Parts: structure tokens; sequence; C-alpha cells
């Protein structure tokens, strides 16, 4: 996250983090969507051109944590994955469409005030939110600054762009599985995911229900946080369906 | 499920820092 903040203590009890277990490293960020289930980006785990082809084995999850590195006892809890889903018509050699992923964890976590799932959105909610100019929150462990890590996790309001300020931003071929977002060179703000942020959650509040609801999957961008470029993320309802299907079939 | 409303904030009827940024965007 780049000119964000700390986030509080508990304000986004869905976030989790994603570690290659072998040697450890932070991979990527994460969503908590129910106690056995979570939610991160394809790229994550899958990636051939940078080598990457992750399974079960070789990942692990921490849901609950504050601080980057510091050991918070008897808040964060670990867990093992018994089955990873990548979207089948996931798009690695084009543009990253469809970078969307499912991790089904061995254990089902146990929520406490630091650990809550989010809610997917329905219909309404999506019609009614992902709307051009309204902001939405971003959070993740990921770089400070274009290439550093924090030490305690990142978050930032950013608003949605309508969709030909995207198309016109990039000339990689941008699809309706993908939502762009940030502040144009006029609004004087700043704020962009980064490398690392990729499976983080875009949150949006309801104020229909004062739920909090997962709209979007950062995914992907070119530099982070410069001027007349916007970061990427994956529709989550536009792919909610398979969300259902397989959580349903599994 | 109880999905989205946050133990620490939204079940103790306390506002988080900048959400309020959210709702006066959503207009
Ligand atoms: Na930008």
């Amino acid at each position: 996250i780049v000119e964000g903040s700390d986030a509080e203590i508990g304000m986004s009890p869905w976030q989790v983090m994603l570690f290659r277990k072998s040697p450890q490293e932070l991979l990527c960020g994460a969503s908590l969507i129910s106690d056995r289930w979570v939610l991160t980006a394809a790229h994550c785990l899958l990636y051939p051109p940078w080598d990457k082809n992750f399974t079960e084995n070789d990942l692990l999850v921490r849901i609950g944590k504050h601080s980057r590195t510091r050991y918070e006892r008897n808040i964060e809890k670990i867990s093992m994955l018994e089955k990873i889903y990548i979207h089948p018509r996931y798009n690695w050699r084009e543009n990253l469409d469809r970078d969307i992923a499912l991790m089904k964890l061995k254990k089902p976590v146990a929520f406490s005030d630091y650990i809550h799932p989010v809610c997917l959105p329905d219909r309404e909610t999506a019609a009614s939110l992902l709307q051009a100019g309204y902001k939405g929150r971003v959070t993740g462990w990921g770089n400070l600054k274009e290439t550093g890590q924090p030490s305690v996790l990142q978050v930032v309001n950013l608003p949605i762009v309508e969709r030909p300020v995207c198309k016109d931003s990039t000339r990689i071929r941008i699809t309706d599985n993908m939502f762009c977002a940030g502040y144009k060179p006029d609004e004087g703000k700043r704020g962009d995911a980064c490398e690392g942020d990729s499976g983080g959650p875009f949150v949006m509040k309801s104020p229909f229900n004062n739920r909090w609801y997962q709209m979007g999957i950062v995914s992907w961008g070119e530099g982070c946080d410069r001027d007349g470029k916007y970061g990427f993320y994956t529709h989550v309802f536009r792919l909610k369906k398979w969300i259902q299907k397989v959580i349903d079939q599994f | 499920a109880d999905c989205g409303l946050r133990p620490l904030f939204e079940k103790k009827s306390l506002e988080d820092k900048t959400e309020r940024e959210l709702l006066e965007s959503y207009i």
C-alpha cells in the first residue's frame, strides 16, 4: 500500500496472509469469507512466466494478524491448506483475466475479536456500490513504495474509476472481470496498492445494512501510485457464480 | 452468515477512523 496509513486493531478482521512454507515468505494477501474458505488472487498461486505453480503443500495462511513481524499471543492463528482452486479460465498469458483463487483450510478457524469473515456481494449490493466515484478500501502488507515493508497492516480509501478512464490508462486489454480504482492527477490525493498486496480485499461498507462487502481482489498495476495510472482489481461479483459453485461442490 | 460486521467496531457501536470517507463518497 502506497500513501496509506496504519490500520486500527480489528479494522479488517478478514485479512489473511499467504505464505510460502519453504522457505517461509509472505507472498500475498487474502480474505476470510467463512470459517474454512479464503479468497485470494490466482497469480499469487500460479504464474508460469515467473516459475510459480504452488499447490496445497507449498503454502500456509495466517489469520488475525496486525503487525507483519511480531507474534501476537492468543490472537493470530495459523492454518494449512486442504485444497486450492484456480478459476479454469484464468488468463496469465494475456492480462490476468479472472485473477481469482479459492483456498479451503485444513481446519476451520475460530472467530474472535480479530478473526471474522467479510460478506460477498449479492446482485443488488454490487449494482448499488460498484459505481464510479464511490470509494472502497484496500488493505495489505505489501510494499510502501515502488521498488519498504510496513510493520503493521496498511489501509487506504480509493474511488472507483469510470471504465473509459481505466481503458485509456493502459494498453493492456482490460476485461469486464476487472475494475480499476485510484485518484486522478487532478484530485490532489494519492494512494494505491503495490507489489505484494495481490489477493488483498477491496471492500465497501454498505449504507443499507452497515455490513462490509468485498467487491474486489488486488490484482495488478503498472508501477504504484503513478499519476494517470490506476490499480486493477478482480471483479468479485462477476465471478461469484464460480465461487458458490466451488464451495457447494466441495 | 454473520459477515461484514466487525467485533471491535460495528458490534461495539464504534466508527473506524475513516469509514465516513466511504459513506460520504456514496452520494
Ligand atoms: Na495513479
